[PDB]
């Protein structure tokens, strides 16, 4: 409940929140992918 | 009148409190 | 539609009432 | 403390009672209803009713309008016929600022023709809200029928004279009908004092007397209205007495011996002589009470119908035979005493609302100039005895009559047959 | 100065089309709101000059030179009434900060 | 701007500054995600 | 200077509360804790019907008897129920407390229950009672807000019960929630504490709702102006808020642009009751939700200041008169348990500023579901998404 109330509710932290996460998901998305490609081609 | 009936019950629907709200 | 409508029956005068106050009415 | 009434040179009387409450009321009580209008002006009043919101020679439309809201202050312009008063509520504070825009408005209007004519829509609304309880329409058009020139004017403004009131005869009729002799300024939240020093600045300046009283003679006649209501309404008055007589404190304990509405609610108003002869004959719904109505030079007392159309004709004849059983001697001491206690009761609950009691001080002023406590009313009231009450009956039930009528009237009787 | 304005209100020469001061002030919302309250003989009034103006204007013509609007006969009607709007807005502006 | 200068105008504002630099703040983020400037 | 709304008990518990002051008649009512939220679908109208029935007849007067006395003091003699309370008070010379209480001691004990006619009565009105457009709509606001508690049914109740109803169930209902610790005996005016006491003691001696962010929509083409009630969860009546919630009402004050902060025990309906043209229904609610939010975040002193003010006017008081002030005492002594005076009201007004007003209606107002009730020509009003979104700016 308190995430709502912090960064969920104002439609202006709703943005931050989204930004910010989007911006380390997508480093990470981009890992795991390449990874599990390079798992599934071992050469 | 307006009173006859009473509103039908969503039971089904609705979930299962402002406590609840937040994380709702 | 007489703007914003509404049998006691007038047993007295009227005296109508207006003013800045929103309410606005008339009294017997 | 009590009210002491003061009657400045220029006419207008002060009064006060300074009972240190929180929220003083000061009210202005000018004889300015559409009783002093006259035949070329019907309108102007009820203009000047909705128009206390024009810019005054002192302040802007605006400046009233916010300032009196920012202090949370109320500006109130009530009309009888017969008089008008503007009154103003608000914290012993802001009274002052409060008593500048009431007394600016009272004695400065600039009634910009631009902005008096943005009112005129809103004219419209009001003589029609108002008419929505039908009894509206009936007392109207009652006090129409059966008055000739001055008291049958009516308190909304007719539906050709919109569009056609102007700015001058606005201005006209302040200058003629509301001047300072015919003013009086009480209050209850201020010092009798400053009330003296706030008027001796704009109230002295009209001088005056003003636009003679118009004196009203009675007609008689009856004006129908077909127009497919459930309920029949019909007001049947005749003559009575005016302010200032004792036949007027006959006539009130009058209507409280025939029945002046229920102090039960859901109740039957059993005691009613009125409902009570109307209920041993009809088991439809019904509504039958007296009405009394008294101005300082005529006044209209009779009996007023609700019911059913079907019905309409035997109640109005059962409500009748009521009064011509009064007008016969038959009643009893003990239906007087319970007539006074009601109407006593009642003016001691018309005074007990601080509104209600600077209205009546005011009321009192312009009609007598002093002040009559609630004490010694109690006993001119005593003063009217059983044979009084039966004489101002005998009055109503000769005196030609006047009536009043609305609804589907197939079986509505007329005055003839009445 | 004031020969210098008459030698302005020439090259301004709005007079020419016949049309008053008031006639031409641009109509901001204030200059509406004063119009709006003009007596509606004027109004009506101003309108027919206007229009006479859009006429002549379309023709490429000017009024006879006599019938030019004189500095001197030129007077301000407007005017009087939008100095009270302009007024009503400053009441309001500062009653709103 | 004449009508500007209020100091209710001013408390309002001030009131306002918060969510506005949040905003902008978001924005600003945003541009870093947005381009990985280099 | 301030009356003093002196307050005491008796052996049955039935509270005894006055506030003396120098207007001449006096208010006397009997409030009772028992109203439409006390009753369990099976009774859905028998404290209306009570009250129909009551006033008429009793143990030591027949029949009109005591109406018939009322008229004969003078005094005038009026009921209501809400969905809470019930209330019963006379207005009347002070001389008569004596009798004005005698009467009140048999109206809510030894009354005798007519019923037939009662019933048609309630029925036949309640056929018409749909006329009242407004209160529909606020019998819905109700209904839907409080969907499957016993605050959504009305006051009145359903025609059905109210054909189906006899003497016992009314007798139970008037044998159950006619409690004397669950009464208060309230005097305003001319009225000696002691001697009110002592009458008290003479006569009547002898005595998880929840709110659901919902929508009612009854569209009917055929008339002429369409009404729409807004509504939140409004704290309660014993919460603090309250007041500031208040001054945020007295903020905002298209057409008949009303605002409401209807409060029941520990919970309520705040909002907004507006009635337009069809064809602006829409727009007014945007206008709407823009006010509402507008104190959110951005609130100003000097409209704080307007709105402290208005509500320093609105508070009642001995000016207002006997009944009003009753009222007050019967309310007081039912809701809070004592009578708040109005410095007290005075102090908790002057505490109040900009910030913790746009705080408390961020609290309530910003971004909770609200309940909408329509009734008319009410297609253009905007459903639930388009509300639900105006409940936030971005």
């Amino acid at each position: 409940s308190r995430l709502y109330s912090l960064l969920f509710r104002r439609t202006s932290t709703f943005a931050l929140t989204i930004a910010v996460g989007a911006l380390f998901f997508e480093r990470a998305f981009d890992q795991g992918a390449d990874a599990i490609y390079e798992h599934i081609n071992e050469g | 009148s307006h009173t006859d009936v009473k509103v039908p019950d969503f039971s089904d629907y609705r979930r299962a409190s402002k406590e609840s709200s937040e994380a709702r | 539609v007489l703007d914003v409508k509404r049998g006691q029956a007038a047993a007295r005068p009227l005296v109508a009432t207006v003013g800045l106050n929103v309410p606005a009415s008339v009294r017997f | 403390q009590d009210l002491e009434f003061t009657k400045l040179p220029n006419g207008l009387v002060i009064a006060s009672l300074e009972n240190y409450a929180p929220l003083s009321r000061i009210g202005l009580f000018v004889k300015a209803g559409s009783r002093y209008e006259d035949s070329n002006n019907l309108g102007t009043s009820h203009l000047l009713r909705l128009a206390s919101s024009l810019t005054t020679k002192g302040a802007s439309s605006f400046k009233i309008t916010r300032g009196i809201e920012a202090v949370g202050g109320k500006l109130s312009v009530t009309a009888t016929r017969e008089n008008m008063a503007y009154t103003v509520e608000g914290i012993r504070s802001d009274i002052e600022i409060l008593m500048e825009f009431l007394l600016n408005v009272t004695t400065a209007p600039e009634f910009r023709r631009w902005e008096v004519a943005a009112l005129r829509s809103q004219l419209k609304i009001d003589k029609a809200v108002a008419f929505q309880n039908s009894q509206t329409r009936i007392i109207e058009n009652l006090h129409d029928v059966a008055y000739k020139n001055a008291l049958a004017n009516p308190l909304y403004c007719p539906d050709y004279r919109m569009g056609k009131i102007t700015s001058e005869e606005l201005h006209y009729f302040v200058q003629n009908h509301f001047t300072s002799a015919r003013m009086a300024l009480v209050g209850l939240g201020v010092s009798h004092s400053v009330l003296k020093q706030v008027a001796e600045q704009f109230l002295n300046m009209r001088g005056g007397l003003g636009l003679a009283g118009a004196k009203a003679k009675y007609r008689g006649g009856e004006i129908r209205e077909q127009n497919g209501d459930n309920l029949v309404h019909a007001a049947i008055v005749a003559e009575s007495a005016a302010i200032g007589n004792a036949e007027a404190n006959a006539f009130s304990v009058l209507q409280h011996l025939l029945g002046a509405g229920p102090h039960i609610k859901r109740g039957n108003n059993t005691t009613s002589l009125l409902s009570q002869s109307v209920a041993k004959g009809s088991h439809q719904p019904f509504d039958v009470s007296a009405f009394n109505a008294s101005y300082s030079d005529s006044g209209l007392f009779g009996i007023y119908t609700i019911s059913q159309a079907a019905a309409a004709g035997e109640v109005i004849n059962a409500a009748y035979n009521q009064v011509k059983a009064v007008a016969q001697g038959n009643l009893s001491s003990a239906d007087v005493q319970a007539a006074k206690n009601k109407l006593k009761a009642g003016y001691l609950m018309s005074v007990e609302t601080s509104e209600g009691f600077l209205s009546e001080i005011g009321s009192q002023a312009l009609a007598a100039g002093s002040y009559m406590p609630p004490s010694t009313v109690l006993q001119q009231i005593d003063s009217v005895a059983d044979a009084d009450v039966v004489k101002a009956a005998k009055k109503f039930v000769s005196g030609k009559k006047s009536m009043a009528a609305s609804g589907n009237l197939g079986h509505t009787p007329f005055l003839d047959e009445l | 100065l004031d020969g210098f304005r008459k030698w302005y209100y020439n090259a301004a020469g709005f007079n020419k089309l016949g049309l008053m001061r008031d006639d031409t002030l641009h109509e901001t919302e204030d200059v509406k709101e004063a119009i709006r309250r003009l007596p509606e003989d004027l109004y009506n009034d101003r309108m027919f000059r206007i229009k006479r103006a859009l006429d002549l204007t379309m023709r490429h013509q000017i009024l006879p030179k006599d019938q030019w609007t004189k500095y001197e006969e030129d007077k301000f009607y407007l005017e009087p009434y939008l100095k009270e709007v302009i007024r009503e807005r400053k009441e309001r502006e500062e009653w709103a900060k | 701007l004449s009508r500007f200068l209020g100091p209710r105008y001013r408390e309002l504002a001030r009131n306002w500054i918060p969510t506005a630099g949040m905003w902008g703040t978001v924005g600003a983020v945003g541009l870093v995600w947005a381009t990985d400037w280099r | 200077s301030v009356p003093e709304t002196q307050v005491s008990i008796l052996d049955n518990g039935l509270r005894v509360a006055s506030e003396q002051s120098s207007h001449a008649t006096c208010t006397v009512g009997v409030w009772i804790d028992a109203g439409s939220r006390y009753e369990t679908e099976k009774n859905n109208g028998a404290g209306y019907f009570l009250e129909h029935l009551a006033f008429k007849g009793t143990k030591n007067r027949p029949g009109n008897a005591l109406e018939k006395e009322v008229e004969s003091i003078g005094a005038h003699l009026n009921a209501y129920s809400t969905r809470e309370h019930t209330a019963y008070l006379i207005k009347a010379l002070s001389k008569d407390l004596p009798k004005v209480v005698e009467l009140l001691a048999d109206i809510v004990q030894n009354s005798s229950l007519q019923i037939e006619k009662e019933r048609d009565v309630i029925l036949r009105e309640m056929q018409e009672n749909d006329a009242s457009m407004q209160n529909v709509v606020f019998d819905y606001l109700h209904a839907t807000a409080f969907q499957g508690t016993p605050l959504a049914q009305a006051v009145e109740g359903p025609s059905e019960n109210v054909r189906r109803l006899s003497r016992t169930d009314l007798t139970d209902y008037l044998n159950r929630h006619y409690k004397a610790p669950r009464m208060v005996l309230a005097a305003a005016g001319g009225v000696e504490h002691q001697q009110l006491l002592d009458l008290a003691q003479k006569h009547l001696s002898s005595v998880p709702c929840r709110f659901t962010g919902s929508e009612i929509r009854h569209r009917d083409d055929a008339l002429p102006l369409a009404h729409v009630a807004i509504a939140v969860e409004g704290p309660g009546w014993a919460n603090p808020d309250n007041v500031t919630l208040q001054v945020a009402n007295a903020i905002i004050g298209c057409q008949s642009f009303q605002t409401f902060n209807i409060s029941y025990s520990d919970t309520g309906l705040l909002g907004a009751h507006f009635v337009c043209d069809a064809m602006s229904i829409d727009d007014m609610v945007f206008f709407l939700q823009g006010q509402w939010m507008r104190l959110c975040t951005s609130a100003t002193e000097s409209e704080v200041t307007r709105g402290k003010n208005i509500l320093r006017n609105a508070l009642v008081s001995h000016l207002d008169g006997t009944t009003p002030v009753c009222e007050d005492i019967g309310r007081s002594l039912l809701t809070y348990g004592r009578r708040i005076p109005l410095a007290e009201w005075e102090s908790r007004i002057q505490e109040v500023d900009a910030q913790m007003l746009r705080d408390i209606c961020s609290k309530y107002f910003y971004d909770q579901c609200p309940a909408v009730a329509g009734y008319g020509p009410i297609e253009q009003l905007p459903d639930y998404n388009r509300i639900r979104s105006g409940m936030f700016w971005l």
